């Protein structure tokens, strides 16, 4: 979020690339997500990739 | 988005009582109490007059008063004096964690 | 209660079928939580200790 | 008593940068927000936005738009402003104020309470 107060820090930005009205096009969208249902992504090593 | 509208200036006796009018829009204020009036001697920072509509703060006397109506809201100043003049000011919460300051209205007295 | 004002956004993800979820909390971030009186609890847990 | 100390004034040249602080003493300044308004020398009061000095957190008012940015120091007291791109109708003079309580279950961030007032600082634009 900006960390700081834990109840502001679970406001987690998640960027990701969807499939659009054309399935050849792809465009890069975020939502706001927080806490459990974000997962720090299997095999990675603190970085900034997750999964659902 | 504007702000408030109040009266260029008003005026009266001494003794007279006061009314200021300020207005705005139902999504300012229908939605809120979230309003206060403010009052400043020229070249002083502005002292708090109003808290929630018509609520005096400590250290703000008996004469002043107030009142929310539609789309406006009034302050009442009983007992003018000379010493009354000094802008006052309407400010009001805008929605959205935002602040409506107003326009402002100049005390002259007779 | 839950006190942050909270906006809405929606993706559009291939045909038809929308995704919806938060765009951004727009106020600032209080705590969610449930007020109950104290009184009438502890009149409760001793009434219900009795029985 | 609650007192909200300003610097002095500063005079700054188109385009330019300035920041403005203030700070706050008497009272425990990180149970309030702290409220920017400015006032030009003919004009009322512009506002701008609280700075939750706890969360550093902060709200822009409109026609600013990250024109100004805000900060803070708890260590010091200190609230601040820094101030882009500053035009000639950037001359006001500028003040510090205490808003409402603030708590952690509630939002009081809207509150049009103000309380304490600075002494007020000069910004102008040449
Ligand atoms: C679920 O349950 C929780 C409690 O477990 C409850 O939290 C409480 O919410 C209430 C909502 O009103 C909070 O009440 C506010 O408390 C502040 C704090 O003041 C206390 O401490 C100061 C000193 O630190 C004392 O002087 C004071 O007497 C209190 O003991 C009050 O200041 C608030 O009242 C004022 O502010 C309001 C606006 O913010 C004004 O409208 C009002 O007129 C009061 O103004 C006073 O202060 C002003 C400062 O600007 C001053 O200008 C005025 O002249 C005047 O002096 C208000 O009472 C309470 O603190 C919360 N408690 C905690 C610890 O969380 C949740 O609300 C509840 N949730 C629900 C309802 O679901
Ligand atoms: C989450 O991350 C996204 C980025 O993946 C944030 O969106 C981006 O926000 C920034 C700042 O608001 C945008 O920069 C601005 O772009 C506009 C033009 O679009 C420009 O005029 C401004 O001067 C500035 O450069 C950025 O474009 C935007 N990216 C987009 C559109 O995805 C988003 O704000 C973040 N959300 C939260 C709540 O953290
Ligand atoms: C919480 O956030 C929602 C955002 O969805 C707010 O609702 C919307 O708020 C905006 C800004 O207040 C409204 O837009 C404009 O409001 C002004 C207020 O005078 C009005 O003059 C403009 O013409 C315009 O309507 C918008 O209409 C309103 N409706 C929506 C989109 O939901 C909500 O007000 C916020 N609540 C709080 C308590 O902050």
């Amino acid at each position: 979020a900006t960390v700081k107060t834990g109840t502001v820090e679970e406001m987690k930005n998640c960027s990701f690339n969807t499939t659009t009205e054309i399935r050849d096009k792809e465009k890069k969208e975020y939502a706001l997500f927080y806490k459990p249902d974000i997962v720090p992504l299997s095999e990675t090593n603190n970085t900034s990739e997750y999964r659902l | 988005q504007s702000a408030l509208t109040q009266p260029a200036s008003v005026s009266g006796s001494p003794g007279q009582s006061i009314t200021i009018s300020c207005t705005g829009t139902s999504y300012d204020v229908g939605t809120y109490n979230l309003v206060s009036w403010y009052q400043q001697h020229p070249g002083k920072a502005p002292k708090l007059m109003i808290y929630e509509v018509s609520k005096r703060p400590s250290g703000v006397s008996f004469r002043f008063s107030g009142s929310k109506s539609g789309n406006t809201a009034s302050l009442t100043i009983s007992g003018l004096q000379a010493e009354d003049a000094a802008d006052y000011y309407c400010c009001s919460y805008a929605g959205s964690a935002t602040v409506i300051f107003g326009g402002g209205s100049k005390m002259t007295v007779l | 209660t839950r006190p942050n004002n909270n906006t809405r956004k929606s993706v559009r993800i291939g045909p038809g079928q929308t995704f919806y979820a938060t765009g951004d909390i727009i106020g600032d971030i209080k705590q969610a939580h449930c007020n109950i009186s104290e009184e009438k609890w502890n009149d409760t847990l001793q009434k219900v200790g009795i029985e | 008593q609650v007192q909200l100390v300003q610097s002095g004034a500063e005079v700054k040249k188109p385009g330019a940068s300035v920041k403005v602080s203030c700070k706050a003493s008497g009272y425990t300044f990180t149970d309030y927000y702290i409220h920017w308004v400015r006032q030009a020398p003919g004009q009322g009061l512009e506002w701008m936005g609280w700075i939750n000095p706890n969360s550093g957190r902060t709200n822009s008012a409109q026609k600013f738009q990250d024109r100004v940015t805000m900060t803070r120091d708890t260590s010091i007291t200190t609230a601040s402003m820094e101030l882009s791109r500053l035009t000639s109708d950037d001359t006001a003079v500028y003040y510090c104020a205490r808003g409402g309580w603030i708590s952690l279950y509630y939002d009081s961030s809207g509150y049009p309470n103000f309380n304490y007032w600075g002494q007020g600082s000069r910004v102008t634009v040449s």
